[PDB]
């Protein structure tokens, strides 16, 4: 009871779903064979008379590099054979492909390996799907197995954490046209959507771990952190235990706002970690602040609108009230007028625990934010500027409407967003 | 205390993962090295063509 | 001027090139010993070791001409103190310590491995490290005399050092045989599977290193003088020879980005384990496990 | 998945020839086609270039293409000759005669016949075919016409497979052959409509390469080879190992060409030192952004100064940090935004394989849709209305069988590329 | 806070080997290019001038240049030559001919893209680019005439670094070449433009140090440049090392630029005695003070008590109390008041530095902005009128590109320059 399927499409998905499940593997104790050298994992790990635990996830991507990595490293006896699921030729950054033409080949069979988990699983909680939307497969077979997930099994949960453009670092070109495309069903048929962009995690690795030359491998360990705070009430006892659904409700105020920002604290290395006193106001302090922001939308320009806290390790209500009400007292970041409460917090007594070969300290308590902020506009109300520039001389189009997208669909996404940023600029607008 | 306790072990861990950076260097250096010492036979071999 | 360390190598080259001890050398053995390839400016690369061998014929010819095609000590002495004189020019820091440098270098002088006579390049006693870790060597032996080898079937696992004399120069870097007129021979295809290196230093008793001699190389091609310590792991193992602690040094040119995502996660795990019983008897105090 | 090659014309066989040592040196392939590699991912994606017989074999997807069976016997005398299968060695019994012509419509014909043949026997022998991979010089005969031919025919017969070519645009300094202009543009306007990528190299770019970045004192053709060949295998480097952000053959294509007819790519490679600054260079991305964006280090006589950017790709290999690569590319354009089309945001996509080239920590190919390629046509279309205004040398086309307007229709072709490239230049 | 150096000319290319030698023994490297240095401090702040490679290769930040590859293989067979890095040998096929026009318009300007080129690599490659340091003579051809093209070009890509040019000004005692005036009035005119601080020589005076301060007998070019790579040392002493006072090169022209025009300086180097008289001598600040201050010890032959201290900056090195080092420099003030301007209260920065040179307990350089600074001007620019009323020499320029208009502006802002300096000599408050 209580599982949670995860979801890996394209690469990006895939090295986040490793750093997932190793951090997960080594909270929970389990062997990269498998076996354990308390039902606790049941919420990630099929429980199997072996004694072995089959992760509950699905790799997908339609490029086979990424899986074939998977099948042979240190996780092989880890990953069932299946689960795993391996395409012919990537959709190469293009939406129109990965939706279209090689996405609904493969569509077929993975939506059987998520019936056969759901099937496995007795309290299914909901889906977290890991993707980056800038890229081909990525954007194009999420959007389309999320259709089908919200047209097959009607009002599940289902969390996305996408891997946005960044404001400035971009490693395709049409990745714009990829994540104006994606927007859609992300806005549609994705319950929750997660902001996960590369800038603002490098950044803070540069700033706070200290990490001169950052990598993808870092990322993808605060990701995992992340993940694992959010999910920690439901593998874990607390105080106040919250389940996807309670936060869910807590921090979804209108069908279309959902899309949500988190941060982190404490992101700390050793050698700093120990001059530090890392307290329950402290660590609030420094998630409110930008600079633990995960990503590159400042709080501040904006008003926030729903805040959710996964607090881990030795925290007591009492100190999270005097920082909550602390936060409330402070001026530089101000709350919507219609939502005076705000703010959803979940203790857990279980402390973090860092993975070795990463770079997190460990650290006595931690605390994750996951944030609906009317700030949230400038993400998109940049994305759009960034899409429109190549959408006015029609560049690159060529090669999606070659692979059987109708060239009215960019102009339709495109509208779809700027209802988006429309509707994000009325629900911070003051009564 | 028990978390200084472990950060310790994890600081020793980072200090492991530099030195064997460090090798790793001194074998790119050494690389760069063997990458002139071709191009130095091959200026021999061929002025004693 | 040569002082007494340049002298006592000249003497040594002398000595051990003249054979007879006759005080009597000819051109011939010194081309055949002239190590044209340490002449500096071959090594920078603006000259041809046969251009320092006619250089060798300018110096040596008129000398040659008076004692009948042969070579005197004195002469030989005066040689050197010109190639000292000369090396004062040069653009090194310590002119003396090129000057010896120069002086074994080209008479084929100093710790040469006794089988083959490849120079190190790296002392024998320290254990391999970065490309003298990673790059296979060339197994080299001397037929009757030439020098002949196969080109990477030897890992660097293990330190030359611990070889006996007899047998170190049989291992040698592409670095060592740079300047060396070394046949090959072809490698025979076979799976990767590597022979273990052995000797007898004691009746019934052995010493050796485990999997170094890749099984590309030919037995048959392979001299007799190496057959009897080329052997495969069975036998030597059934034979029950002495192991030398070997180091497996693994390569990071193929070191992928993911394979660092799982490092020290067994003893992590094992500790975590630890962590989970220890609070379910609940011994634990602190920091307890929540399930 | 798999891409299989074709190399034609005696240039092309010589630049496939090293293309396969440099290959089989990555790949632990002898000459005798056994494997010799020292770690398993040297093998986990051998299928993209070589295919394994019953026995185990590793031969070559490649296919030799000349009407000059003479250079056959240097292939044979060539140290890598024995690696390659006999039947895949399509030869004609008279020479080219250096004409485009006799290329394309005489002895082409006849022999693209069995070139198909072989080429369907190896695309079926794929698992999953991702492109064809062709070699070949547009200033020759046989190299520019039959080459041009296949791709047509491939074209054709594949509608969805990329045909990567890689065309040597001869040159004014280099200028080696009188009907040069004529070749280039009868090759060049059947690439605009058959080829997905035509990426150019250029000799007397490869010879400024040699002479100031390597300093080779006497430079063989050697050597040109080898940096043609390193810089043909990192397109694949990403299909044939593991990378924390890899690519393929037109997951680069579709992020380089804006527009169909815009994809002709100019090439560069880092880090290329000499022999005496060969300790002195510290080895970081840095310095290999230093080096891929130099004018005089990029492998064409046309300068990138004198055109701007529309598309650029740098496939990295070796462990690199991606905040560096990713920093790297984009201050580029943020402090040489005035070199690059403000319409298309961070032009340069970024691509990083973890296995680095045999013998350095880290590498990169550059692909440059930059509008100064022109400049070449223009070179060559000049020269062509010098020749064609009193209509010389084309007496050896026209008596075998080439209609004069079919050249004019070429022309006109260049010129529309031109107009493009210009068009989006300014 | 790195640091990139440019030489020019056989004169900058030999003054910056020597130079380089000398930082290369402070911080501890070895011509091969290793670090055998017995301290921290020398690896903690080496980043200023040197870059480290791939395999702990530690090449300087110098970019050489001469249009005669005969000065680029000397400076590459000297004992510290393989330090420098091979791609940053720039040079010509054919020489300036001691022309100012074919250094700067003909031949200079042919070879000047690659140059900035190697600048650019250089300098944004670094961290935080405190500024360049370019050495030349002013009467040759290559290092006056395109060195003047690096500054101006440098000044409009770098706008906010320091710029800091030793020019070695010829004197007509030493005069070993006759266009002497011309180069130098057309480089003093572009050298007063676009640099924070020209920082002068004079072979005269490095003469007359040798020959009487360090007593030798037959003093070379080597000997010559000794003195000035121990300044060059001494104005980044405070950069490379702690200390107690700590200062750098914008200090350095914060406090002795009253006026951008007035940037043109003294130099003065002390403990220097001869090896028979050194020890001899009780070695201590107030010595050190008086050698500074003594007129002999000048490096540049111009006697300040000719004229008046606009600005004085003392960069003291050594392990020394402070109350001495800044009393003495207030007592140097209260008495001769008559050669300090008195609208300036305390004429004299002093910044101290904890590390002193190698072989020695404690030193200090000088840097003075004085109104005898204008002396050699004026000598030279009188032998340049005598030249150019005549049109002398001038057929050489003229066929190279330029005219007489050029000169008569190089000659008007020199004695603009010349005039500025002397109406601070006789201002009155
Ligand atoms: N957080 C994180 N983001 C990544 C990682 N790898 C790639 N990305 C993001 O993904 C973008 C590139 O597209 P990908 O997601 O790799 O491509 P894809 O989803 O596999 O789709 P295709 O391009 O068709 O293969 C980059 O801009 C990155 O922002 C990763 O390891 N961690
Ligand atoms: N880079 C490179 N260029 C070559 C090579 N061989 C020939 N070329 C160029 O190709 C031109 C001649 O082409 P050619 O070999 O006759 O082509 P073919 O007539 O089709 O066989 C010359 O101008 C050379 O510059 C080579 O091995 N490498
Ligand atoms: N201090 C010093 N001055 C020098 C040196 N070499 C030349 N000079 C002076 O420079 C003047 C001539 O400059 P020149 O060499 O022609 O400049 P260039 O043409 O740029 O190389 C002479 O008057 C010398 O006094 C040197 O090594 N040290
Ligand atoms: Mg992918």
């Amino acid at each position: 009871m209580r599982e949670a399927i995860c979801i890996h499409i394209g690469q990006a998905g895939c090295q986040v779903g490793n750093a997932c499940w190793e951090l997960f593997c080594l909270e929970h104790g389990i062997q990269p064979d498998g076996s354990m050298p308390d039902d606790a994992f049941n919420t990630f790990f099929s429980e199997t008379g072996a004694g072995k635990h089959v992760p509950r996830c699905l790799f997908l991507d339609l490029e086979p590099t990424v899986v074939d990595e998977v099948r042979t490293g240190t996780y092989r006896q880890l990953f069932n054979p299946e689960q795993l699921v391996s395409g012919k030729e990537d959709a190469a950054n293009n939406y129109a492909r990965g939706h279209y033409t090689i996405g609904k080949e493969i569509v077929d069979l993975a939506l059987d390996r998520i019936r056969k988990l759901a099937d496995n699983c007795t309290g299914l909680q909901g889906f977290m799907v890991f993707h980056a939307v800038g890229g081909g497969t990525g954007s194009g077979l999420g959007a389309l197995l999320l259709e089908r997930l919200s047209v097959d099994y009607g009002k599940k949960s289902k969390l996305g954490y996408t891997v946005y453009p960044s404001p400035q670092v971009s490693t395709a070109v049409v990745e714009p046209y990829n994540c104006v495309l994606s927007t859609h069903s992300l806005l549609e048929h994705t319950d929750v959507a997660t902001m996960l962009d590369n800038e603002a995690i490098y950044d803070l690795t540069r700033r706070s771990l200290d990490i001169e030359r950052p990598s993808y491998t870092n990322v993808n360990r605060l990701i995992g952190q992340v993940v694992s705070s959010l999910t920690a009430s439901l593998r874990f006892d607390g105080a106040l235990n919250v389940d996807l659904t309670e936060f869910q409700t807590n921090l979804v105020p209108y069908p279309r706002i959902h899309f949500v920002l988190t941060s982190y604290a404490p992101v700390v290395s050793a050698e700093k970690a120990y001059h530090e006193q890392l307290s329950v106001a402290d660590i609030t302090n420094s998630v409110f602040e930008p600079a633990g922001m995960l990503t590159k939308c400042d709080p501040r320009h904006g008003k926030y609108m729903s805040c959710c806290l996964m607090y881990r390790g030795d925290v007591v209500p009492k100190d999270v009230n005097a920082a909550i009400a602390t936060i409330k007292t402070k001026r530089t970041i101000q709350f919507v007028d219609w939502c005076p409460t705000g703010f959803k917090c979940g203790i857990n007594y279980q402390p973090p625990t860092v993975v070795p070969g990463g770079d997190l300290a460990k650290v006595q308590r931690a605390v994750c934010m996951i944030a609906n902020s009317t700030a949230i506009a400038e993400v998109f109300a940049r994305i759009d500027h960034k899409f429109d520039l190549m959408y006015s001389k029609r560049a690159f189009v060529h090669w999606y409407v070659g692979e059987g997208m109708e060239e009215g669909e960019f102009s339709e996404a495109r509208e779809d967003l700027a209802a988006l940023e429309k509707d994000y600029e009325e629900v911070g607008a003051e009564s | 205390m028990q978390v200084a306790d472990a950060r310790y072990e994890q600081m020793d861990a980072a200090a492991e993962r530099r030195r064997q950076e460090a090798a790793e260097d001194l074998l790119y250096a050494q690389q760069n090295a063997e990458a002139q010492r071709v191009a130095t036979e091959r200026v021999q071999r061929d002025l004693e063509e | 001027m040569l002082n007494d360390s340049e002298h006592h190598l000249v003497d040594v080259a002398f000595q051990s090139m003249d054979t007879n001890n006759t005080g009597m050398v000819s051109l011939s053995e010194v081309k055949k010993r002239f190590f044209a390839h340490a002449h500096p400016r071959v090594k920078e690369g603006s000259m041809a070791p046969s251009a320092a061998r006619d250089t060798l014929d300018y110096h040596f010819g008129l000398c040659a001409a008076d004692h009948e095609g042969s070579i005197t000590f004195d002469e030989f002495l005066k040689y050197h103190e010109k190639l000292a004189d000369e090396a004062y020019d040069e653009h090194v820091g310590d002119v003396a310590a090129f000057t010896e440098k120069t002086i074994m270098e080209l008479w084929r002088l100093g710790d040469v491995l006794l089988p083959t006579g490849v120079r190190p390049a790296f002392p024998v006693t320290q254990k391999p490290a970065g490309l003298y870790a990673v790059a296979l060597m060339t197994l080299v032996w001397v037929e009757r005399f030439v020098l002949r080898g196969i080109k990477d079937v030897v890992r660097p696992i293990f330190a030359r050092g611990d070889l006996p004399e007899e047998l170190q120069g049989y291992f040698a870097y592409p670095e060592e045989l740079a300047g060396m007129a070394i046949d090959y021979v072809a490698p025979r295809l076979s799976i990767q599977r590597w022979y273990d290196f052995t000797w007898e230093y004691s009746e019934g008793k052995y010493c050796g290193v485990e999997g170094i001699i890749s099984t590309r190389v030919d037995l048959e091609s392979l001299p007799a003088g190496l057959r009897q310590f080329v052997c495969e792991h069975v036998t030597a193992v059934a034979r029950g020879t002495t192991w030398m602690p070997t180091t497996l040094t693994t390569n990071p040119m193929y070191k992928k980005t993911s394979s660092a995502y799982g490092c020290g996660v067994n003893e992590e795990c094992r500790k975590i384990h630890h962590w989970k019983v220890k609070t379910f008897e609940g011994k634990q105090y602190g920091n307890q496990y929540h399930g | 998945r798999e891409i299989v090659s074709c190399q034609a014309g005696q240039c092309g066989n010589q630049i496939g020839s090293k293309f396969w040592e440099v290959i089989s040196d990555e790949h632990g392939v002898d000459p005798t086609g056994t494997y010799q590699g020292d770690s398993d991912l040297q093998l986990e994606r051998i299928n993209v270039y070589f295919d394994e017989s019953s026995g185990g074999r590793y031969v070559p997807r490649a296919v030799l293409m000349d009407l000059e069976p003479g250079t056959m016997d240097s292939v044979r005398a060539g140290p890598y000759g024995q690696l390659f299968r006999p039947d895949n060695f399509i030869f004609g019994q008279s020479g080219a005669g250096n004409n485009w012509a006799k290329g394309h419509y005489t002895e082409g014909a006849e022999l693209i016949d069995s070139v198909l043949d072989v080429c369907r026997k190896e695309a079926e022998s794929c698992d999953c075919l991702q492109g064809f991979q062709l070699s070949h010089s547009l200033g020759g005969g046989t190299g520019s016409g039959m080459g041009t031919l296949l791709i047509s025919k491939l074209r054709e017969e594949y509608p969805d497979r990329i045909m990567m070519t890689f065309s040597v645009i001869p040159s004014p300094r280099v200028s080696d052959t009188v009907v040069e202009p004529y070749n280039t543009t009868l090759s060049v306007h059947q690439l605009v409509e058959n080829s997905d990528e035509s990426m150019c190299i250029d000799n007397e770019a490869l010879y400024d390469i040699c002479f100031r970045t390597l300093k080779l004192t006497t430079p063989t053709f050697g050597d040109l080879n080898h940096l043609v060949a390193a810089v043909m295998s990192g397109v694949t480097c990403c299909l044939r190992f593991p990378g924390q952000l890899n690519s393929d053959l037109r997951k680069l294509a579709v992020n380089l060409v804006p527009f169909p007819r815009l994809h002709f790519f100019m090439m560069g490679f880092a880090p290329l030192t000499s022999r005496g600054s060969q300790q002195y260079r510290g080895l970081s991305v840095a310095e290999l952004t230093q080096q891929m964006f130099d004018a005089k280090n990029m492998m064409q006589a046309a300068d990138p100064r004198h055109g701007r950017y529309l598309t650029a790709s740098a496939l990295f290999r070796g462990r690199m940090s991606t905040k560096e690569v990713d920093e790297q590319m984009l201050n580029v354009q943020n402090k040489n935004s005035s070199y690059f089309i403000e319409w298309i945001p961070n032009n340069i996509k970024s691509s990083i394989c973890d296995i680095p080239p045999k013998g350095l920590k880290m590498s990169v190919t550059f692909i440059g849709n930059n509008t100064c390629i022109q400049e070449m046509f223009r070179r060559v279309g000049e020269q062509f209305t010098g020749m064609f205004r009193r209509k010389a040398f084309l007496h050896w086309y026209t008596g075998e069988g080439m209609d004069e307007m079919e050249f004019t229709e070429a022309e006109s072709n260049m010129n529309d590329l031109v107009s493009e490239y210009q068009q989006y230049q300014d």
